[PDB]
RNA sequence: GUUCGCGAAGUAACCCUUCGUGGACAUUUGGUCAAUUUGAAACAAUACAGAGAUGAUCAGCAGUUCCCCUGCAUAAGGAUGAACCGUUUUACAAAGAGAUUU
């Protein structure tokens, strides 16, 4: 199927974006790839 | 005016707003910064790295140290480590100047 | 339309543009219908 | 806010601190085009640099990141520090960028990471 | 009135014929080149 | 036949009921078209119209106009355009089902969208996970003017009603719940019946209560729950299993 | 910024189709964020309007059309597809679906695939599990209301009935396979039944339709190879015939159960 | 547009609100073109939504 | 509208006169204009004891408390009043 | 419909009136949306409770949060706006020594 793509005018009275609004999001923290961490190797003083 | 009035009322409002230091914040972002500024320096000098109670108790040492330099009372806290007794000298000086 | 979309229908508009209160409010219904200077110049503009 | 880097070849500035985050600016619009998410504390030291890795960044998370600034990604995540990566400095003349903690530092090579 | 709403003007104005304007009285040899066309809405925008 | 005349005008447009709600505040929301200030009295009241399919039903431009949605106020009893709309005046059938047969997964047959998440009280559209063919029908005191009448009686009457409506699976009437369950043979006819049928009374012409059935509030058809019986339960994965198996045959021939 | 992930049954056949994109003009029927909204017609003179109703994201999780939520590559509902895949593989899958809005908002944005989804959106397993599915396929006042009941009379070419009474119905039957199979044998009718008395009645509109309907094959009517019987009843019936709650109709059930044993 | 009470003024009532930003505008259009005392009735040209 | 409005809308219909003895033929009828106490914020004005829990209230603690008009009056002339309170720990009605 | 052209009848009138007929001119609106209860506005009322620090009363300013509200607002206010008060077991070892399974 081809299809011709065209953006109708917007009434400039009406909100431009219908679906707009302030709403909050959790992002979840996905990663397939671990991180290595890479160290190397008297307590009455501290 | 009245578009951030109507974007407010189909939008609503923004979650994220940011305060900025306005002189009644100021002194409140000036502890909050000092006190981040203490904590940073002694849990890298540390060699244990033990942090999650350790923090809460140095910091309460950092304010008794304050209330005695606007006492003007000797802050001596015995066993205290002579390294951290020197951060926190530096920062209460530099918060009394 | 938009002092009702805020729900303060206790609030009235003459059409001589004064906003008047048809009651005594509560603290609640004061702080929430608390219209701010956008509206009273939009409002006092039309009055003129 | 901690730090600030002006980008070498672009109308363009990086700038970080206590929130986490380094926000990169258009200098004429004032507007932060980029927030690059990442770093798990305060961020101490960002270096603008002219080639992809275009930022560096140094943490209390004992990270440093170069990061892709057009994907929002790191290009590598180095970690090798063990406390707070508090100071940072690019090499002038060579493609290398130093970094330290507590008695630990160390220089790396930004073409590979 | 406050409480009266702004007139429909089809039903209470339109029909009714309107009042003379403020014209001062134009001489007809001492005006002659401006009396008759002075107080139009749009003074000589139809003489081309 | 529908197809044999023209539809009637069910209600004139003088005759059509106000916009404006009963009062249950101080003051009318020109806004929200409610009342603001307090919040007392019922809001249900009973429909002043009842669809009627044999004598109502007929052809509209919606025939003419290839149009594949019924007429949300036809099923209330109270369209205006009879003729003139754009919307079938007609009780769904087979050959407007396999009409639908695309459209019904996301819509009504009223052509209204549907939801995920079914409301806290099953009223409403419905949803388009479930594909739920069956009515709730609550309310049944409130629909006969809170009249005595036999567990057996009140069943006929729902009997009556909900088949002029479509093609039924099964009826049950619970004597303890005091309530009802039809269930139809198409999605299609339960979304129409739901409409048609909602703040209805049960009451007859025959009835002595008819000249006040207006008074109380009506019917209340809602999408029914799961049944928890063991037999339906039983009955509901035979038909899952037949359905899946009459799919297998459409998956492999096409592949 | 994904392309529009629309089936071609809901595009249609036409060489050319218009579509208006509108940028945050829709908020998801699933995860309720703001998204891209695509609406089209499938001809210029067709009077039924076509839109996206979920975002691109959701549509890929689950490998369905935006439009009208079937699998894109199978054509089928989620939960037809779920059970079918179910079938196949012996530990079960199932599209888990978020209750809470801050979950749906969460659940979205996270790229992994869910369900039946992973399964059906790459050629190599959907073709695999279609050719599993080919292996499947080869492979207590009853003691009063009995005489109201018509049990103790036969079905005959004499009386004139406009009324009649059905039992042994299986519970499985639904009311409209008995009608229709009457209109069939009629060639085109008010009937109750009561499931849970596994009987019914059956009232023509005049007495010659009753008299036709006798006129073809106590008797019998088929369903399915149910054979349920079928006896003429003088005496008109109500609702009331089989009970009036539900352990009555139970009893009547079993009841009519141990006569059809009898009879058989 | 009297009373705007029915389900058909939805989008109306929403683009009345939004036309509220561009009322000082149009009080600014309609006051400049005011008529003059020597002129009885001043018929203008409009643009109405 | 503000805390200091002037002007409240009545409706063009509205007679004052007429408005006051409707109000009055209501008031007769309305729960919170017949009961029997008028709910007050105050301070302790003594330090005081609890009996039931032995609880010390010390002076000058705020309280919500209920405020009757009693029947008597200091030579038959000035107005008396009960004022109540509940005990902090215990919920225990305490009056002077 | 207007108009150019060609046939039949008025009017041997080739223009004007009528009829038959070829061509040109003009070319696809609108909807994200249907009209009362079942796709979701809020206050108010009623009953009961009740005011951050702590011996008591009060000015505040912050911070964390998948709570936001009023406000043009990155100002300010909303009780210091609210929620915060609870719950708390292992990176668990070494040396002995007494009852005891084996
Ligand atoms: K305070
Ligand atoms: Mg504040
Ligand atoms: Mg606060
Ligand atoms: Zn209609
Ligand atoms: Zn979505
Ligand atoms: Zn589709
Ligand atoms: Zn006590």
């Amino acid at each position: 199927h081809h299809i011709e793509v065209v953006s109708k005018q917007m009434d400039p009275l009406l909100p431009r974006f219908v679906g707009k609004k302030a709403r909050k999001v959790v992002a979840p923290t996905e990663n397939d790839e671990v991180v290595p961490v890479l160290h190397m190797d008297d307590p009455n003083e501290w | 005016y009245i578009g951030n009035l109507i974007t407010r009322q189909f939008e609503g409002r923004s979650n994220e707003i940011v305060k900025t230091t306005t002189k009644q914040r100021l002194d409140a972002y000036y502890d909050l910064e000092l006190r981040n500024s203490v904590m940073d320096d002694i849990l890298e000098m540390m060699p244990e790295s033990i942090r999650q109670k350790k923090a809460r108790t140095i910091l309460q040492h950092l304010s008794e140290a304050w209330r005695c330099w606007k006492a003007n009372i000797p802050w001596d806290v015995p066993g205290m480590p002579a390294p951290i007794k020197k951060i926190i000298e530096r920062y209460i000086k530099s918060k009394a100047d | 339309l938009l002092i009702h979309r805020k729900g303060l229908t206790y609030l009235h508009l003459d059409y001589n543009f004064n906003l008047k209160p048809t009651k005594t409010l509560t603290t609640k219904e004061r702080k929430k219908s608390r219209l701010g200077n956008s509206f009273h110049l939009m409002r006092e503009l039309l009055k003129m | 806010v901690r730090t600030v880097s002006i980008h070498p070849t672009l109308d363009l500035i990086a700038t970080a601190g206590r929130d986490s985050v380094i926000k990169l600016w258009d200098m004429r619009t004032r507007i932060p085009v980029i927030t690059l998410v990442g770093h798990k504390g305060p961020i101490n030291q960002v270096q603008c640099t002219p080639v992809d890795p275009q930022v560096v960044s140094s943490s209390t998370d004992a990270t440093v990141r170069l990061w892709d600034v057009v994907a929002g990604k790191t290009m590598k995540v180095l970690t090798h520090h063990k406390r707070s990566v508090r100071a940072t400095a690019l090499h002038p003349k060579e493609f290398s960028v130093a970094s330290a903690c507590t008695d630990d530092i160390r220089s790396w090579g930004l073409a590979e990471g | 009135d406050d409480d009266e709403p702004p007139l429909s003007y089809e039903q209470h104005i339109e029909n009714i014929e309107p009042l003379d304007p403020i014209n001062l009285p134009l001489d007809s040899q001492d005006d002659e080149y401006v009396k008759d066309w002075l107080y139009d809405s749009r003074p000589l925008e139809e003489d081309s | 036949s529908w197809r044999d005349k023209s539809a009637k005008v069910q209600v004139k447009e003088s005759e059509l009921p106000s916009s404006i709600p009963a009062q249950t505040g101080l003051t009318f929301n020109i806004w929200y078209n409610k009342w603001s200030q307090g919040f007392a009295g019922n809001t249900r009241f009973v429909s002043p119209f009842a669809l009627q399919p044999q004598l109502h039903s007929g052809k509209t431009r919606g025939d003419n106009d290839g149009q594949l949605f019924f007429c949300l106020f036809f099923a209330k009893g109270m369209c205006c355009l009879g003729p003139k709309c754009e919307y079938l005046h007609h009780i769904p059938d087979e050959e407007d089902i396999g009409k639908l047969a695309l459209r019904t997964e996301v819509l009504d047959c009223f052509g209204r969208e549907k939801f995920a998440d079914y409301r806290e009280d099953m009223g409403g559209i419905g949803s388009f996970r479930k594909k739920n063919k069956t009515l709730y029908v609550g309310g049944i005191d409130g629909a006969l003017n809170s009249k005595h009448l036999k567990p057996a009686q009140i069943e006929s009457r729902i009997r009556f009603v909900f088949s002029r409506l479509g093609d039924i699976d099964r009826i049950r009437y619970v004597e303890s719940k005091n309530c009802g369950f039809v269930k139809f043979k198409y999605q299609a006819n339960a979304e129409f019946a739901k409409e048609a049928m909602s703040n209805q009374t049960l009451l007859l012409p025959s009835d002595k209560e008819w000249d006040d059935r207006r008074e109380g509030t009506g019917l209340l058809v809602k999408w029914a729950n799961e049944d928890p019986d063991p037999a339906a339960q039983k009955r509901l994965q035979e038909e899952l299993k037949l359905e899946s198996l009459n799919m297998m045959v459409h998956l492999i021939n096409n592949n | 910024e994904p392309p529009p992930n629309i089936c071609e049954q809901c595009l249609g056949d036409e060489a050319n189709i218009r579509m208006t994109k509108i940028p945050q003009g829709s908020e998801c029927k699933i995860c309720t964020l703001p998204f891209t909204l695509y609406h089209f017609k499938t001809s210029k003179r067709s009077n039924n309007i076509i839109k996206t109703l979920i975002c691109v994201r959701c549509a890929t999780q689950r490998n369905i059309c935006q439009c009208c939520m079937l699998d894109s590559r199978w054509h089928i509902p989620i939960q037809l597809r779920d059970h079918l895949i179910s079938l196949v593989n012996e530990e079960n899958v199932m599209t888990e679906e978020a209750k809470n809005d801050m979950m749906k908002r969460f659940l979205s944005l996270k790229n992994v695939k869910l369900g039946g989804a992973q399964i059906t959106s790459d050629p190599s397993e959907a073709d695999n599990i279609v050719d599993k599915l080919k292996n499947i396929l080869l492979r207590v006042d009853i003691s009063h209301i009995l005489k109201k009941l018509p049990l103790n009379e036969s079905f005959l070419k004499n009386p004139s009935t406009k009324s009649f009474f059905l039992y042994n119905i299986d519970a499985s039957i639904p009311e409209w396979k008995i009608t229709d199979t009457v209109s069939q044998l009629l060639g085109i009718l008010s009937l109750i039944v009561n499931h849970k008395a596994k009987c019914g009645g059956l009232r023509f509109q005049s007495s010659e339709l009753g008299e036709r309907f006798v006129s073809k094959i106590r008797g019998v009517l088929l369903i399915d190879r149910f054979r349920i019987f079928i006896i003429p009843w003088s005496s008109g019936f109500s609702a009331a015939s089989f009970g009036t709650n539900t352990a009555e109709n139970i009893k009547l059930s079993l009841s009519l159960n141990k006569l059809i044993q009898l009879e058989l | 547009h009297s009373d705007m009470a029915s389900k058909m003024y939805n989008t109306d009532k929403k683009a009345f609100l939004g036309a509220l930003k561009y009322l000082p505008h149009a009080i600014l259009k309609l006051l400049e073109n005011m008529p003059h005392p020597w002129e009885q009735a001043k018929e203008v040209k409009v643009l109405y939504h | 509208s503000e805390r200091k409005a002037i002007n409240k809308y009545y409706p063009p219909d509205y007679n004052p006169l007429e408005a006051e003895k409707l109000s009055r033929k209501m008031a007769k009828k309305l729960k919170t204009m017949n009961k029997s106490h008028a709910s007050i914020r105050l301070m302790t004005p003594f330090s005081m004891r609890c009996l039931e829990c032995n609880e010390y209230i010390p002076k000058s603690r705020k309280f919500n408390g209920k405020k009757e008009l009693l029947k008597e009056k200091y030579l038959d002339s000035i107005k008396i009043y009960r004022l109540t309170i509940s005990c902090p720990r215990c919920a225990n009605s305490i009056a002077f």
